[PDB]
RNA sequence: AGAAGCGGAUUUAGCUCAGUUGGGAGAGCGCCAGACUGAAGAUCUGGAGGUCCUGUGUUCGAUCCACAGAAUUCGCAUUU
RNA sequence: CGGUGGAACACAGUGGAGCCUUGUCCUCCGGGUUAAUGUCGCUUUUGGCAUUGGCCCCUGCUCCUGAGAGAAGAAAUAUACUGGGGAACCAGUCUUUACCGACCGUUGUUAUCAGAAAUUCACGGAGUUCGGCCUAGGUCGGACUCCGAUGGGAACGGCAACGGUUGUUCCGUUUGACUUGUCG
């Protein structure tokens, strides 16, 4: 016969609240320019995709572009998926964590709606990191990023004690 | 060359605690050499002329607020410690704090069979089985020091939260448990000779 | 398939045990990332003693972890991998973190996505 | 108050004693309470009640296994 | 806790009986050199593979026993490995001029859940090599290597028991001096 049994495990208890995406709001205003912009990059030439706005849409040049090797261009923009689903979750508990050592000024937008899985199925994997050192993109891009997109840490800023979180998960026990 | 040292977290721990002990004594003859008393103008002193001596040298006013609060607060959650104090229950607590571990305490010398290891507070980066660390500040001293448990008195203060009105005093003896935390997790602490204790009624 | 019993009364020694894990989870946490905002590596096999501590406190009473904690710490020498070495993935395989000490932790990515461990499941976790 | 030396057995709730692939800490009696009786005993139900002799170490985890330190107690053709 | 005064240097202290695998002058595996043979590539000849024969490879010390303590420069910084100690160091597995190293085999166990899997069952992916259909190199089978969220965990790792050592097992003493009794 089979017997359910609750058992008690410990939780990170700041997992939640190192993994609170930031505030987004008034999105659509945002997902028009960024998806044209993203298909006449894509329509003409492999090499005139990355030749006039360099990005990268790989993981491992993600790291090896956060590592250290480049340091002059200091803001620098990511744009990743959430409440999606085919979405790896190994990653996306790495994503921001790796951009909070980074030195360089990395501006994570975390998209929230659940229907956007076009970015995903045509570009490469669903996240984008660029660069706005001159390029035009930047002249709305400074725009909107103080007013709703603000991006700080109040997790490791302050000194503060934090509660413990014990959950308890499910066990079927057959005899 | 850091690979070579942190294959074993126990002998990188020695040699974390050897190397702070040799930068305190540098640090005491660069401190000399330096013929200024006070600290805060050594330290800048330190910077400005040995860059690589001041790379190992603690930082203890980083390290009160980085252990005290959460300390504090560990102890205030755990013991049920609230505004409420009028529904305590005393041997449960005892029984929680035999339970818990002292890594990262305040805690004070209070007797000691040695006349010179009284006086000492410091803060718990490590529990050794038979021994006890802690860090001091002095005038200029940054030493971490090792006090033997096999004879001594310690004790520490839990705070409540009102100000000036009421705190409560806690003490150990650490010739009583003499073993690691792993093994005090699961040990139920019982009877012993305790004759050689006479020196808490001699002094 | 069976009878359906939740009880609510936590027993006070798993409270206690899972509160003092808890608690050197935490400082060495914070020692670790007080050190790292300020300077360069210097009580780092400092904090890693907690954890290897907490981990044999693991082995004492019987407890298990969520996989975030066993995932944030390693395996061997059992340290903290909030700054690791290096991460690669589509190398011709599917992940790879490499560490200071030489331990990879690896996960099979590149197989499918919408897998989720046991605990991170829908109903299958009930908070505090 | 009848030693000294030798072998065997053995310590677990207040008591008498089980028990152990090594993963729950128990039974009888006693105490308290319920049930029952005009009342009480007996019978029956439930609860309270632990330094598993102590310590090390092995192991993922000890009443159990290994070692160390105590001892309990029988026998030596006896009832002193 | 131990052993000696019973064993005479292993003469297993000696004798007898029973059984069998009937007590094999045997064999360490393993590494190096030399000689012979056969195959495959360079062509006085050399190199690689397999077999056979010959040689070489280390009682640390005292002691009958029990046991005691010494040092780990033939690969390391901590002086072989593992855990702790505050350090001389302690405990367990080991080795000792090893001018080459060597953790014996079998059986069972690691409870529930988890995970593909609790013992080199199996399963999924990638790479290499070979064979068949076949020839823009597609598929199938066999072998090896690496990885796969879980848990202390995948490590022939940890625990317990037993032996092939010169065949096993059983039985008896080699231990006495005075007093008394019998027998010659
Ligand atoms: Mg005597
Ligand atoms: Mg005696
Ligand atoms: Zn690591």
């Amino acid at each position: 016969k089979r017997r359910q049994v609750y058992k008690p495990v410990l939780d990170n208890p700041f997992t939640n609240e190192a993994h609170m995406w930031p505030r987004v709001h008034d999105q659509p205003l945002i997902w028009q320019l960024l998806q044209s912009s993203i298909i006449n990059k894509l329509i003409h030439i492999q090499s005139k995709e990355n030749y006039p706005w360099e990005l990268y849409t790989d993981f491992n040049e993600i790291v090896q572009y956060l590592s250290g090797a480049h340091g002059n261009s200091d803001p620098v923009c990511l744009f990743v998926c959430n409440k999606d689903p085919d979405v790896p979750l190994v990653l996306l508990q790495q994503i921001p964590l790796l951009c909070y050592m980074a030195p360089m000024t990395v501006k994570l937008v975390q998209l929230p709606k659940s229907a956007m899985d076009t970015f995903k199925s045509v570009s490469k994997y669903g996240m984008l990191l660029l660069r706005c050192d001159d390029r035009v993109d930047k002249k709305f891009v400074s725009q909107i990023q103080k007013n709703v997109d603000l991006l700080q840490f109040p997790w490791l800023n302050a000194i503060k004690y934090r509660p413990t979180s014990v959950k308890l998960l499910k066990t079927t026990v057959p005899i | 060359d850091y690979q070579r040292i942190n294959k074993n977290s126990k002998i990188a721990l020695r040699e974390y605690i050897n190397n702070c002990k040799k930068n305190t004594k540098k640090c005491l003859k660069l401190a000399y050499e330096n013929k200024i008393t006070d600290k805060e103008d050594l330290l800048h002193y330190i910077e400005e002329k040995h860059p690589t001596i001041y790379e190992s040298l603690p930082q203890y006013v980083d390290f009160v607020p980085m252990y005290k609060e959460l300390w504090i607060n560990y102890i205030k959650e755990l013991l049920n410690i609230t505004k409420n104090l009028k529904t305590f229950n005393g041997s449960l607590a005892l029984l929680k704090l035999s339970m818990a571990d002292y890594n990262g305490a305040l805690l004070r010398v209070t007797k000691s069979k040695n006349k010179t290891l009284i006086g000492l507070q410091g803060i718990v980066i490590w529990d050794s089985q038979k021994f006890f660390i802690m860090i001091v500040k002095g005038n200029i001293i940054d030493e971490i020091k090792c006090i033997p448990k096999k004879g001594t008195v310690f004790q520490f203060e839990i705070p409540i939260s009102d100000d000036d009105d009421s705190a409560l005093r806690y003490s150990i003896l650490g010739d009583r448990f003499k073993y690691r935390s792993v093994d005090r997790a699961g040990r139920k602490f019982k009877s012993r000779r305790c004759d050689d204790m006479l020196y808490y009624i001699q002094n | 398939n069976g009878t359906l019993l939740v009880p609510p009364p936590r027993t006070i020694a798993n409270q206690d045990h899972f509160h003092r894990l808890n608690y050197l989870y935490q400082i060495s946490a914070y020692q670790t990332r007080a050190r790292q905002k300020a300077r360069t590596d210097a009580h780092t096999p400092l904090a890693r003693n907690y954890i290897k501590s907490m981990d044999l406190i693991s082995k004492k009473t019987k407890t298990s972890l969520l996989p975030t904690i066993k995932r944030t710490i390693c395996k061997k020498c059992h340290r903290l991998l909030w700054t690791p070495k290096k991460l690669e993935i589509t190398s011709d395989g599917a992940l790879s973190v490499m560490c200071g000490c030489g331990t990879v932790k690896r996960f099979n990515i590149g197989a499918d996505p919408n897998y989720r461990t046991y605990s991170e499941r829908e109903g299958n976790l009930l908070n505090s």
